[PDB]
């Protein structure tokens, strides 16, 4: 009787619920998984906060007009204002992380319109100006607020081509990177799981970001005669397996 | 064919042979519940 | 200004307290690390990786 | 013998291949059989060519750079005169191979290294000098040079090859990365301030390669051009990525011209063939 | 030194403070010492900055 | 060769020595543990940050004057500054914990003087006023600082009477509660360890204060001739098998 | 497989490792689980480039 | 990977070993008494 549409994600004290659902992807046929001592290199017991951080926080909602150009999230900046998660994440010196990212987007039988949900390891963002220069930190570190592609460019900052993904890479290739749609004739939302992935352990969660959502409008939305001509994105997003190290005084950050 | 190492290192060794363990499935299936090809794509 | 006996020894004050006695930077191929036994063959290397000890003895 | 396709009849089911939901992210493999009647052919092919190992297992020019042998007397820059020259070792000048790596994210191998030198004599010169090349392999702290002939060409401690103009060196070097992979891309910085730069890490630091010529100087100048080819054995990598679009436009950047709006071929209907 | 792989920073201070006995007086010192770990390791062998000549020796 | 003298305690990336220890007390003979199933009530998972939070915060350091009345810490309010746990401390509804309390005073063998180290479970000051008047929370919420026995009383806050332990009750009975004594001519030190003691299984960090440490001079501080008349008091406190719970946001305190 | 660090918890001992006397002349193998709570890591790693067959090789 | 002794001599041949038998104890505990770790230096 059970369906692949119809859903149930709890972690922690929050619990999220969808009937419909597309299935999942569980980026590189991977689970989140604790860093093992095979792996490990520094000699430091790490914390692990659990259900207090390895818990659903919900980004501010974004709004999908029929001109939008996209969406980019950058983790774990986005989630370092998130309770006791960004805490931790401004202690310690090192820290490790999956998520489970949750993109909602419900409609009416009567609109058209398709998002593409993605995530892509190590964004390398091109900058505004191009030549040798590099998208200065703030840019790149906007926290829940993210990058709004529609928005005026400024020196320093990236470019706002969703069709140039923002690096020199064409849109249409971005399927090689583990993503989902919301087709709003059949979804709802995406949901998308993130194992950790990079070339070292662990690393610095504060000038290194691992990953970057994208949600990017392919097909305009189209609402029905006389309905309003908006509808709003909402991401929801989970760390789960956090681990911290190298705990010491604050993490001293600009701005 | 033969071929016996003249080096130290492993560096200095030549190319490795195919990897015979190909699976485009963590590219092409990376879904959560298992898709059937001929069954309903969404039930 | 000149290299002296002086430069191994770290002055202590009676009587201060919550005061800073010392700070440096960990860079082993550098700074007061670089003419110690450790510094000194560290950069016959390029990389290193590894636990440090420091002691410290009161006179 | 592994089958490329099975002998398959007419069909009438309520099993529909041909029906998919691509909202899933989720490529099925369908084969021609699910949606014609076919015969049995044989792959007769294992995809060698195909391998990582294949497709990163040739040399390719990474770096040219000059150096001459002049009389050094009198002259106080012997870099600006060209007397020694640097590389810093990075595969992303070149852009043949530079597509090739970014194709991945993550990326682990050794080097072989190939080196040719060639010499030219563009004005009036009695004969061809014999000339020696060094090569020196400088890390990251070991002092620089800076004479053609300074104590740092002593190398006693830094790896270095002579060999002569005409002819060509090779070396193997071991993967030399302070992580477990070469960071092809790198969203990341040094450290958290405001004007640091962004991409490029020492994670990526493969060193920098110093060349002279040993031979004293004749009455005529030579000028050394120095290729160096880079082959990749035993590779490992990971995270595939979208190809590159648009032309690259600096080391170790993902910037790209801003005037470059046409990378797909255009028609005019989309009906046309 | 390189900024990505700096290894943090190395400081004292007192946690109470320095008490001499009567009839002493002046300044004490500390001595500090640095060596390895047996954790350590150290590659990629090269030449240092802390030698150099500009001329060779002779007898 | 070993001593009950020399004592060496690692907690998480904290190490503590004493040269000159007159052992220590486990309060109640009872080591802390976490909450078992059996007393648990709260449906809730708990968190336990572990070695993040389990280590060794030194607070503001005393002067110990001869004219010195006492000071007194409320626990676990002197620790909510304190890095990653007074952080947790805040952001959940409920907390749990015991400590390991380390007093330092160190002399000279010409100095003389007597001071008691005592911890008190549930030490309900009495006010200024007297009457039905309560002590105000700020009062007895006044974190690292804690109560200066020697500074003059204020309206609404507690008495200064070291004689009668601001409670009503005589000073020499304060030695029914665990304690340790700092004899210069003996002691450098003093240790307790600290376990869980309350009427309910899990409560909150805010409204509720443990236990009050309670450093008092007791015989005069006397410098030899010539010598400085004073010598600091510090005091380092770490949190033992500490667990959180009803995460939220962050709770919302007076001033 | 070598172990270049092992688990260590808290501690609370007469046993001192952090207190010694470089008086003596000696330099006493301490490892950071002697100060601080680890976890398991291995050396991973054998000393070749540090032979002085290697060094003056 | 094999090696074979061309020349008569022992001094022709390539580079020795790696010792595996490092011991710093001679440089970093030649004290008379043993001295163990944890236990007071002097007693
Ligand atoms: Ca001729």
């Amino acid at each position: 009787g059970y369906s692949d549409r119809v859903q149930q994600i709890t972690l922690g004290n929050s619990t999220i619920t969808t009937q419909e659902a597309r299935n999942a992807i569980v980026c590189y046929a991977e689970w989140p998984e604790y860093l093992s001592d095979n792996d490990a290199s520094d000699v430091n017991k790490t914390s692990k906060p659990d259900i207090s951080v390895c818990r659903f926080y919900t980004l501010d909602s974004k709004t999908w007009k029929a001109t939008s150009k996209g969406w980019c999230w950058k983790l774990p900046d986005a989630l370092k204002d998130m309770g006791v998660f960004g805490q931790n994440m401004f202690y310690h010196s090192l820290g490790r992380t999956g998520y489970t990212i949750h993109v909602q987007c419900n409609a009416t039988k009567f609109h058209s319109g398709c998002l593409l949900v993605v995530v892509i390891p190590e964004h390398q963002l091109a900058s505004h100006e191009g030549g040798t220069v590099s998208v200065k930190y703030k840019y790149t570190h906007p926290g829940d607020r993210g990058i709004d592609l529609d928005t005026v460019e400024v020196a320093g900052g990236p470019t706002s081509d969703a069709i140039y993904n923002m690096d020199g890479t064409l849109l249409g290739n971005l399927l090689i990177f583990p993503h989902q749609f919301i087709n709003m004739r059949t979804n709802n939302t995406a949901t998308i799981v993130v194992p950790y992935i990079n070339s070292v352990p662990i690393d610095s969660m504060t000038r290194h970001n691992n990953v970057s959502l994208m949600v990017v409008p392919i097909a305009p939305l189209n609402a029905p005669t006389g309905s309003s001509p908006t509808l709003p994105v909402t991401v929801t997003i989970a760390p789960m397996c956090t681990e911290f190290t190298g705990i010491r005084s604050r993490s001293i950050v600009p701005q | 064919y033969t071929v016996i190492n003249y080096y130290k290192d492993a560096a200095s060794s030549s190319s490795a042979g195919q990897s015979f363990s190909m699976d485009p499935s963590k590219f092409t299936e990376p879904v959560k519940d298992l898709m059937l090809k001929g069954a309903p794509a969404l039930n | 200004t000149n290299d002296n006996v002086t430069n191994y020894l770290i002055p202590l004050h009676a009587d201060r307290q919550n005061e800073q006695i010392f700070g440096t930077k960990l860079y082993i191929g550098d700074g007061v690390f670089k003419t110690t036994l450790l510094g000194e063959i560290a950069q016959y290397y390029t990389h290193w990786s590894g636990s440090l000890r420091i002691s410290l003895m009161y006179t | 013998q592994t089958l490329a396709s099975v002998s398959s009849g007419p069909k009438h089911t309520q099993s529909v291949p041909a029906l998919t939901a691509n909202e899933t992210g989720a490529t099925l493999p369908t084969r021609p059989s699910d949606n014609v009647e076919t015969r049995t052919t044989y792959m007769h092919f294992n995809g060698s060519e195909t391998d990582v190992e294949s497709f990163l297992g040739r040399a390719a020019c990474v770096h040219v750079t000059e150096i001459k042998n002049k009389n050094a007397a009198g002259l106080d820059n012997h870099r600006k005169e060209g007397l020694f020259n640097d590389w810093k070792i990075n595969l992303s000048s070149l852009v043949q191979l530079r597509k090739k790596l970014e194709l991945f994210t993550y990326v682990r191998f050794d080097s072989e290294y190939t080196i040719l030198a060639t010499a030219s004599q563009p004005e009036a010169s009695s004969y061809s000098s014999n000339l020696t090349v060094q090569a020196m392999y400088v890390p990251p702290g070991a002092p620089n040079p800076k004479e053609w002939d300074d104590y740092t060409w002593q190398s006693a401690s830094n790896p270095s090859v002579f060999f002569k103009v005409g002819e060509t060196s090779r070396f193997s070097v071991p993967f030399v990365g302070i992580a477990s992979a070469y960071n092809c891309f790198y969203d990341g910085y040094s450290h958290d301030d405001p004007d640091t730069p962004y991409g490029i890490t020492v994670l990526n630091h493969m060193g920098s390669m110093a060349f002279r010529v040993v031979n004293e100087h004749d009455v005529h100048t030579t000028i050394v051009k120095i290729r160096v080819y880079h082959r990749a054995k035993h590779v490992e990598a990971w995270i595939p990525r979208a190809p590159r679009a648009l032309p690259y436009v600096s080391i170790g950047r993902t910037n790209y011209p801003r005037d470059s709006k046409t990378i797909v071929k255009k028609r005019t209907n989309i009906k046309t063939y | 030194p390189d900024t990505y792989t700096s290894a943090g920073y190395l400081s004292c201070w007192y946690l109470t403070s320095l008490i001499l006995p009567p009839q002493t007086s002046g300044q004490v010192y500390l001595l500090s010492f640095i060596s390895a770990c047996p954790d350590f390791k150290l590659r990629l062998m090269k030449d240092t900055q802390t030698i150099s000549q500009t001329d060779a020796l002779t007898e």
